[PDB]
């Protein structure tokens, strides 16, 4: 059960959350690019 | 006078400068049960004789670092070293340990100097002692 | 150009000296008893609020100015 | 002009932050509460208590010189 | 007056825990300038540069502590 | 209003540039939809679109919408972190869960932040948000 | 020479005396603490100002304070 | 002597950070804990006091490092086979630039996928992978894919070996202390047999497709590398020495092999690389000499040498007991070995950088000026970093592993006894060199600014001719035929000869040495001496000085011993490393600036068909590199126009990093000019603000430590400056053409 | 013995070494007969020669 708490260490959660947010942003750009305002 | 054999040493550039014959030098004497090698505080290794050893150094801190090495880096702990200050007029003033007891242990007859009957936070304001020539901790 | 640059440099020096000599006043000349509960000692009282709010607005300005400049670049 | 005005604002705010923190901690802080006994200018309080380099208010003047020069540049 | 287990506020005007709450561990006997041992959840600054902790206990007087219970 | 600037579809630098806007993604229409989106903005003499943050409602997409969206998300982030810090304070080693993060209670609060301003005003009105000056640790003043 | 002062929060742990590399401090008998000893500084003319004694002190807002003052050959640690 | 299952494999201790340090395992109280954690991971001598377990940890970490390097090399081969244009570059070398990185079209970054040739869109790689792959005989993407898969398998093998040698079957201490056999096994083993195998590979595989591609055969018409070994008739078709077989090798008649093992020298005038026959004969000679060298020391059969006896026999009237004791130091202290190995490996990487440009060993590498500049600068920087690490681990050995009772009147003790004389004379040398190089530059700047060009130090004025270097260049020019009779051409045409003009570009010419070369070489001497002075004073005074006589008790890495004794901040060996890092950075920046300017001014350019060469910066080095203003204007200002006018193009990323490094350097000055007391008081104010809204963290935030503040400052300084110089150099040399 | 490096004037704790540069017989007879050190010289003659 130590691997579950090893993933639970702070750098692994912060890198997983950074990858998740970066994936969301990259996917929203590659679906809908070039947004400077609300049309 | 100061007695003891000088530890056998090849000589080094880290030793005494003209301050030793001009202002002051320091001496450390210790008794040794055997002949073993110690580290000079001026760099390098020296061999201390069996019996009395007398070493001349430039600073009091070098003598006290040697004494710390003597107390801590030898399996029979050399705990009887005496550190003196030597003046070029020839007068030798005994320094350490001053009362014959190492200062980490209490001794009667030691007077409290540098002791303050107030706390650290109840020193007076500097503005109260302007143009007096004395600091808040000196009053 | 020389006149404007010279006077803004002199102004920066004088303002830094003003704050430095205010610090010197606080070190040497400040009486907390004679200045009790006035504006000086009240500024001493909430000095953490002033320092933290200046730090927040400096972080705000630097973050967003650098973000806009780097986005543009 | 707008972006460089906010950069100028950042420089003014940060230089004021350094100078104000120095002036209001000249008398003392939680790391060094007897700073007024040591005066305006002194090197440090040693490596003890975590290390205390550039803890005097003179040092905050010295730090704010750099930010003042940055803002003026 | 204070006993072990109470929670108190520091009023030394100079400590790291001024404003912080601490717990009373024991009270030493009379004739002692600062008798009461107070333990704290947050450590102080004490240690060489690079140390990962400080001390969490201190010695106070009775008038420097304010009882909050 | 805004006499120094022009609508983008009238500013001829904007047409001369938006005829040749580069396609960012693999869609060939990306520059064309960029031109169609940016034609409704307010362009300068150089042709690039300029944004107004004065508070004009027709310029709500310039400032108002992304600012209120950022405020909603930042409140979500701050309230999730604050409630996590409040909850893990009553534990044996609150520093341990700060450095080896307890996953399920964090996830429970992460899918609990969709009502954050009501919770914020409730915690402010119940005294759970702001402490007193005497309660908090202070430097020697 | 530098000034070394000892204040009444001293609890006689002797750690400042052990930490001092120039034999400035001793421990003298006292009554203000359970250890019944207080640090003293008879040899401040040998003090260099290294503040190792301050680093060793465990009382919050240290009971020993070193103030750098007049600078001598001994205080600047000069071997020349 | 191998242990059986010393350390079990469990997943539980992965989840508790700080298990290796006793203080760290209690848990976090301040944030310094976290910063202590990463700082204390690889200091194996401090965690455990037994040399055996430290050696086990080092062996398994070496296997892990080899696994990381194999993963990197496998990724390089995979990116050269799937997302590259090695196909297409190989049929047409000089129309198509190498490109082995393809970048997705997102957020406008697809502009970086520039037109490199043959309908390809990608970043022009400057590492030189294509030229080495051509030099090895690579001709297909599938073989590069096979090499990538083999690298992945070898990385998995390295990981399994590390796990096996730490957790299952782990050696004892006298296995490590047997260095007499280890040196034989490394000389006759790794280096010697590796170069013998590569010479065999050269002769059999790399030579045929290389010589057919130089002849004019299309790469598809050269079938595959294995069918040469399937049928030996192709070698006798091409190299007619392959008719007698292995008979002249064993019968002392090696002159039969003087058709694929030669002593030509110079460069191949189709590619600009070194002759592959020359490199194969060199590798064979290196292999034989290394096999001979790897039978020096006694291992298990009573024949050989004792390194201890050799060291103990070396003593003289000046040096007391001589090299007595150095075997015990180098067999018990890992740090002493690490110091001397880092010094020699950094010097070797610098030697590699200096030898690779003047004798280019890869085809079409020399005419790719970007690749040449990149390889020179990269290997220079690697060597300088390793030399700083050498000084570091010498100081670490002095603090930790030195013992005075076991070094009496040997060389090391006499070093410690006359360190004042050593450091004072090195100090005088550094001041003399700084004056008589940089003040020559200052003199020249002032005399040019005052309108006195006849009073400058230049070739058209008061001359400083490097006559000894010119005489050695002359002796190298008259070498092949008089002092090297069997050598056909000179060792390098930089010493003197004729200009190789592969395609329209230059590869090598005589690099002439005048007054500016004299001045910049003495600048190099000065800067190297100051870096050496800093690191050698850090080593020699790591234990004690007249200021702090007990410095060894304070350790290797400590900020200071307080404001007393006048002030003792930055006395530690670590702080000498910190200062030597900046001085090595300064030294190598000047070295690579000298290289870039001299190569663009007096070597590189475009050759006319009549035989004239128009250089890149038209020979301005002789008159502009004698002033600081010339370095500022004609080198920095002029050549930075490529990196700043890159925006809107494929080189614009080099623009961005040119800004970005400029950020980080300046960011570094925050950490370098300030101290942690200010930052701690500021943190107290922000914690009070967090106390107001009950967002105070349980781990208390602290300012960084003094040592860590210095470390962050030097790291950001070196990173920002190196990224700036990298961006500038690459955008200049991808636009030289 | 054969060691040409000795203690300076027989004192190993004075910070100097008896070396063939510092304390050879040629060094003493040359430096001590330079005008700044030559025995019996009036200081005006020392200064004059220098
Ligand atoms: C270009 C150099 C540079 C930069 C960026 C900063 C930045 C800062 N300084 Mg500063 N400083 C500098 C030079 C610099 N300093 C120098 C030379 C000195 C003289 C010693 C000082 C002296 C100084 C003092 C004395 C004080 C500051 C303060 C500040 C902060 C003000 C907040 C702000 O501006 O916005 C916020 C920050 C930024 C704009 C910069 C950081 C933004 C980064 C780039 C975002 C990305 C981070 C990235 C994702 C991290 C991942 C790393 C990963 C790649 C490994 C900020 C952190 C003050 C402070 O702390 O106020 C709160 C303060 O009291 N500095
Ligand atoms: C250690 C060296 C190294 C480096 C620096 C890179 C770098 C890169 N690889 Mg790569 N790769 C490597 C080793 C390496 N690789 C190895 C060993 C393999 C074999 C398993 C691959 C197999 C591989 C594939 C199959 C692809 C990349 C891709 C990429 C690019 C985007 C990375 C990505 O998708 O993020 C993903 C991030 C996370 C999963 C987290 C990037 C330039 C992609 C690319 O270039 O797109 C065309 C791509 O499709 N790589
Ligand atoms: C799945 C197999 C496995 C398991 C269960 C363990 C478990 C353990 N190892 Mg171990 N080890 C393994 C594989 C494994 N290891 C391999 C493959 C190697 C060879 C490199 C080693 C080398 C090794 C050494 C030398 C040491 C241990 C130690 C330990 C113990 C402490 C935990 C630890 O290191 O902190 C947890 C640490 C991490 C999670 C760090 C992760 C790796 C970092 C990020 C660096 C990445 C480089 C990596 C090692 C190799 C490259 C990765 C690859 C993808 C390219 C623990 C019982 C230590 C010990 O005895 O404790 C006192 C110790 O000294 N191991
Ligand atoms: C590790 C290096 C290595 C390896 C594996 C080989 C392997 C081979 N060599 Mg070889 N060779 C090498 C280095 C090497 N060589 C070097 C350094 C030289 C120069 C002295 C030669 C000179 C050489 C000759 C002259 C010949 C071989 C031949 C051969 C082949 C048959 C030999 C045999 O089975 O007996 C075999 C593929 C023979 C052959 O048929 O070539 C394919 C042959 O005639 N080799
Ligand atoms: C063969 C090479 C080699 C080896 C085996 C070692 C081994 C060791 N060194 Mg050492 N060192 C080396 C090269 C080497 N070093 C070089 C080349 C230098 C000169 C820079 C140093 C400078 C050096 C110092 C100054 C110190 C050590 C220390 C240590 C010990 C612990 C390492 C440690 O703390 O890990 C943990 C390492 C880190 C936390 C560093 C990571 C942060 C680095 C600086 C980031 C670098 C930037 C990166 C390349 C790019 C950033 C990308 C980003 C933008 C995303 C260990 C014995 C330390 C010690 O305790 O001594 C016993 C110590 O104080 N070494
Ligand atoms: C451009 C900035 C600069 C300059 C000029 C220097 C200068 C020097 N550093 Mg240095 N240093 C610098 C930045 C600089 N540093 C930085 C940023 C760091 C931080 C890491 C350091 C860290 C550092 C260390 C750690 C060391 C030095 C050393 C030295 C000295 C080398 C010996 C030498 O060259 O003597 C000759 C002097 C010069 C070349 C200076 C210029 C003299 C000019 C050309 C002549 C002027 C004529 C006349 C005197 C003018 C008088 C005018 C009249 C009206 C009075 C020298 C004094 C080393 C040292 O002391 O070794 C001996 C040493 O150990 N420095
Ligand atoms: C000191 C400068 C110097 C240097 C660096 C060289 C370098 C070289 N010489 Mg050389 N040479 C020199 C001076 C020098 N020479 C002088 C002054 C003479 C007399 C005029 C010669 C006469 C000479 C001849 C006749 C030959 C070389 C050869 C060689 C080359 C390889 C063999 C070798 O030296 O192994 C050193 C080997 C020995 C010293 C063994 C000698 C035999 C003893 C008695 C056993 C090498 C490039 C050979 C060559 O052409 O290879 C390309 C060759 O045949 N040299
Ligand atoms: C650039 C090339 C042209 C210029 C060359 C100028 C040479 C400079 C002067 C000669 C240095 C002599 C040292 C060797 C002579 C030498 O090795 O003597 C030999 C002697 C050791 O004698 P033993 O017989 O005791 O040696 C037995 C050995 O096996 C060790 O136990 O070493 C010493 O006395 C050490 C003192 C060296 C003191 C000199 C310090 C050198 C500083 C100058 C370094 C300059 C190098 C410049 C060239 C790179
Ligand atoms: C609520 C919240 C917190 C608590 C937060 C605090 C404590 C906030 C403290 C606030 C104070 C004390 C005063 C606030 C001053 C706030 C202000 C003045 C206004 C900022 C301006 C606003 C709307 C108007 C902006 C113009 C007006 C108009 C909208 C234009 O179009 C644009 C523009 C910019 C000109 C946290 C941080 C703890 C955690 C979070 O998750 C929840
Ligand atoms: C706009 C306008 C107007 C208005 C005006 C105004 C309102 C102004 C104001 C102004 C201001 C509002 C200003 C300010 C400034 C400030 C400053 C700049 C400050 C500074 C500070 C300092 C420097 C401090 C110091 C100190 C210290 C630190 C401590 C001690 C004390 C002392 C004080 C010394 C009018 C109506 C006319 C008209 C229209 C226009
Ligand atoms: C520095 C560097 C580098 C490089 C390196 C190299 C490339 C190397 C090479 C190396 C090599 C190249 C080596 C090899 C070796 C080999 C070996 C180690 C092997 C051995 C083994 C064995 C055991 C064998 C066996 C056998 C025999 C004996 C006989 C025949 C058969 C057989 C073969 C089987 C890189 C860039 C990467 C990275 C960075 C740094
Ligand atoms: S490093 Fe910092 S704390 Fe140490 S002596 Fe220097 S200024 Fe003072
Ligand atoms: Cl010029």
């Amino acid at each position: 059960d130590g691997l579950k708490s090893f993933l639970s260490t702070a750098p692994v959660m912060i890198m997983a959350l950074l990858t998740f947010t970066a994936g969301i942003l990259i996917e929203f750009n590659r679906f809908y690019p070039d947004l400077l305002f609300h049309p | 006078e100061l007695s003891g054999q000088p530890p056998k040493f090849g000589g080094s550039t880290g030793g005494l400068l003209s301050k030793a014959n001009r202002e002051e030098k320091y001496a450390i004497t210790w008794t040794s049960a055997s002949e073993q090698v110690f580290e000079m505080p001026t760099g390098g290794a020296a061999i201390m004789n069996e019996g009395e050893n007398l070493l001349y150094l430039a600073r009091k801190e070098q003598c006290l670092a040697l004494g710390t090495q003597l107390r801590t880096k030898f399996k029979p702990k050399i705990q009887d070293y005496k550190i003196y200050r030597v003046y070029p007029s020839g007068e030798v003033q005994y320094l350490h340990p001053a009362d014959g007891v190492f200062p980490e242990k209490v001794n009667e007859g030691r007077e409290a100097q540098g002791t303050k009957t107030r706390r650290i936070g109840q020193n007076p304001e500097p503005v109260t002692i302007k143009f007096s020539g004395k600091a808040p901790y000196e009053v | 150009a020389a006149l404007y640059t010279h006077h803004q440099y002199i102004a920066g020096f004088l303002m830094v000296g003003a704050f430095a000599h205010g610090a010197i006043f606080f070190v040497r000349d400040y009486d907390p008893v004679a200045n009790k509960d006035n504006v000086l000692a009240r500024m001493l009282e909430h000095k953490e609020a002033l320092i933290s709010h200046l730090s927040w607005v400096s972080l705000f300005l630097g973050f967003h100015t650098l973000g806009l400049y780097v986005h543009n670049d | 002009d707008f972006l460089v005005h906010h950069a100028i604002a950042l420089g003014l705010h940060t230089t004021a932050l350094i100078l104000i923190k120095g002036a209001l901690d000249a008398r003392g802080s939680k790391l060094m509460p007897d700073k007024k006994d040591f005066g305006y200018s002194f090197p440090c309080d040693g490596p003890g208590r975590g290390g205390t380099c550039d803890i005097s208010a003179w040092d905050a003047f010295y730090l704010a010189m750099f930010w003042m020069l940055n803002t003026l540049g | 007056a204070l006993n072990r287990g109470d929670k108190v506020r520091i009023k030394r005007t100079e400590s790291y825990w001024y404003g912080d709450v601490g717990t009373v561990a024991s009270v030493e006997k009379s004739g002692i300038l600062y008798p009461v041992i107070v333990r704290f959840d947050r450590v102080n600054y004490n240690g060489f540069s690079g140390s990962a902790s400080g001390v969490n206990t201190n010695n106070f007087a009775e008038n420097e502590l304010e009882l909050v219970q | 209003d805004f006499a120094n600037l022009t609508p983008c579809s009238e500013n001829p630098a904007y047409l001369a540039k938006s005829k040749n806007f580069l396609n960012t993604t693999n869609d060939p229409n990306s520059g064309k939809i960029r031109a169609e989106r940016y034609a409704s903005a307010l362009c300068g003499p150089e042709g690039y679109p300029h944004l107004i943050v004065d508070g004009r409602f027709t310029h709500a997409g310039d400032f108002l919408i992304p600012s209120i969206l950022f405020l909603y998300i930042a409140g979500w982030i701050g309230w999730v972190g604050r409630s996590y810090l409040i909850e893990i304070r009553e534990s044996k080693n609150p520093e341990m869960q700060e450095v080896v993060i307890n996953v399920p209670l964090a996830i429970k609060k992460m899918l609990g932040g969709f009502l954050w301003p009501l919770a914020a005003v409730g915690e402010y009105t119940s005294g759970k948000l702001v402490m007193k000056d005497s309660e908090i640790p202070t430097s020697p003043r | 020479s530098h000034s070394v002062k000892i204040y009444d929060t001293c609890i006689g742990c002797t750690q400042c005396v052990r930490a001092c590399p120039l034999d400035v401090l001793e421990m003298v008998p006292w009554d203000g603490c359970k250890a019944a000893q207080i640090a003293s500084s008879p040899r401040t003319e040998d003090c260099v100002g290294c503040k190792r004694c301050e680093t060793a002190c465990p009382t919050d807002f240290l009971s020993i304070r070193v103030y750098l003052g007049a600078e001598t050959t001994r205080s600047m640690g000069l071997a020349y | 002597s191998v242990d059986n299952n010393p350390v079990p494999t469990s997943f539980e201790k992965w989840g508790k950070p700080g298990h290796f340090d006793r203080t760290l395992a209690r848990g976090p109280k301040t944030t310094t804990w976290i910063w202590n954690l990463h700082a204390n991971a690889h200091d194996f001598d401090s965690q455990t006091s037994d040399l055996e377990d430290v050696s086990r940890k080092i062996f398994s970490a070496h296997f892990g490092h080899l696994a990381v390097v194999f993963v990197w090399l496998s990724g390089m081969y995979f990116h050269g086979a799937k997302f590259s244009n090695y196909e297409g570059w190989l049929a047409d070398p000089t129309h198509i630039k190498p490109s082995a990185q393809v970048v997705w079209p997102i957020v406008g970054q697809g502009i970086l996928n520039g037109d490199v040739g043959g309908g390809f869109h990608g970043i022009q790689i400057t590492s030189g992978l294509f030229y080495l792959w051509r030099a090895s005989g690579f001709t297909d993407s599938y073989q590069l894919y096979c090499t990538a898969i083999g690298g992945l398998v070898m990385a998995a093998l390295m990981l399994f070996a590390g796990w096996f040698h730490y957790h299952v079957k782990a050696p004892k201490l006298e296995w490590f202390q047997n260095v007499e056999s280890m040196m034989n096994h490394h000389l006759a083993g790794l280096l010697g047999l590796g170069s013998l195998g590569w010479a065999g590979h050269q002769i059999h595989v790399s030579m045929p497709i290389n010589k057919l591609l130089d002849a004019g055969v299309a790469p598809k018409d050269i079938p595959l590398p294995h069918e040469f070994i399937l049928e030996p008739s192709k070698m006798a078709e091409l190299y007619p020495s392959f008719a007698q077989g292995l008979t002249p090798f064993f019968t002392l008649n090696w002159g039969v092999y003087s058709d694929f093992l030669t002593f030509k020298g110079g460069l191949n005038p189709v590619t600009g690389g070194l002759w592959l026959s020359d490199t194969a004969h060199h590798h064979l000679a290196i292999a034989v000499l290394f096999i001979i060298a790897g039978h020096m020391y006694r291992t298990n059969w009573g024949i050989g040498h004792s390194m201890k006896e050799i060291l103990e026999a070396h003593k003289g009237p000046f040096t007391g007991e001589g090299h007595k004791g150095l075997y015990e130091i180098l067999t018990t202290s890992w740090h002493a070995q690490l110091a001397i190995n880092l010094a020699l490996l950094g010097s070797l990487t610098i030697i590699v950088a200096q030898h690779m440009y003047a004798m280019p060993p890869y085809p079409y590498q020399a005419i790719d000026y970007a690749t040449q500049l990149s390889l020179f600068t990269h290997h220079m920087w690697i060597g300088g970093f390793l030399i700083v690490g050498a000084g570091a681990h010498g100081a670490i050995f002095m603090v930790r592993d030195y013992d005075p009772a076991k070094n009496v009147n040997n060389l090391l003790d006499r070093m410690l006894r006359h360190r004042d004389a050593i450091i004072s004379h090195l100090n005088w040398v550094c001041i003399f060199l700084g004056f008589h190089s940089f003040g020559l530059y200052i003199h020249n700047d002032t005399m040019r600014a005052l309108g006195r060009p006849q009073d400058m130090f230049s070739d058209t004025a008061i001359q400083l001719q490097p006559i000894f270097a010119q005489w050695v260049q002359h002796l190298h020019t008259l070498a092949p035929g008089a002092t090297a009779p069997n050598a056909l051409a000179t060792a390098s045409y930089a010493f003197g000869g004729e200009t190789i003009a592969v395609a329209g570009k230059v590869a090598m010419m005589p690099i002439t040495l005048g007054t500016a070369d004299f001045m910049v070489h003495h600048i190099h001497a000065f800067t190297i001496h100051v870096t050496a002075l800093i690191l050698l004073k850090g080593v020699l005074y790591a234990r004690s000085s007249r200021l702090v006589p007990d410095k060894a008790n304070l350790g290797f890495r400590f900020p200071c011993d307080g404001p007393g004794r006048g002030g003792t901040c930055q006395v530690s060996g670590w702080d000498h490393v910190f200062l030597g890092l900046f001085w090595m950075y300064n030294s190598l920046s000047i070295v690579i600036f000298h290289f870039s300017w001299k190569m663009q001014s007096d070597v590189w350019g475009t050759v006319s068909p009549d035989g004239s060469v128009t250089h890149v910066t038209l020979g301005n080095f002789a008159q502009s590199a004698i002033t600081i203003n010339g370095w500022l204007r004609d080198f920095l200002w002029a050549q930075a126009a490529n990196v700043i006018n890159s925006y809107g193009s494929a080189l614009s990323a080099y623009g961005i990093m040119f800004l970005a490094g400029h950020f980080v350097f300046a960011f570094s000055l925050m950490f370098l000019f300030s101290g942690r007391g200010y930052w701690q008081e500021l943190i107290e104010s922000i914690v009070w603000a967090h106390n107001k809204l009950n967002v105070a963290p349980a781990i208390q935030p602290r300012a960084l430590s003094i040592i860590q503040g210095r470390a962050v400052g030097v790291a950001h300084y070196l990173l920002g400056g190196i990224v700036t110089t990298w961006a500038f150099f690459l955008a200049r040399s991808l636009s030289i053409g | 013995s054969n060691q040409v490096v000795q203690a300076y004037n027989g004192d190993p704790f004075v910070g100097h070494l008896s070396t063939p540069i510092s304390d050879s017989a040629f060094t003493r007879t040359f430096i001590g007969n330079l005008p700044a050190y030559r025995k019996g010289l009036s200081p005006i003659l020392r200064g004059l020669e220098v």
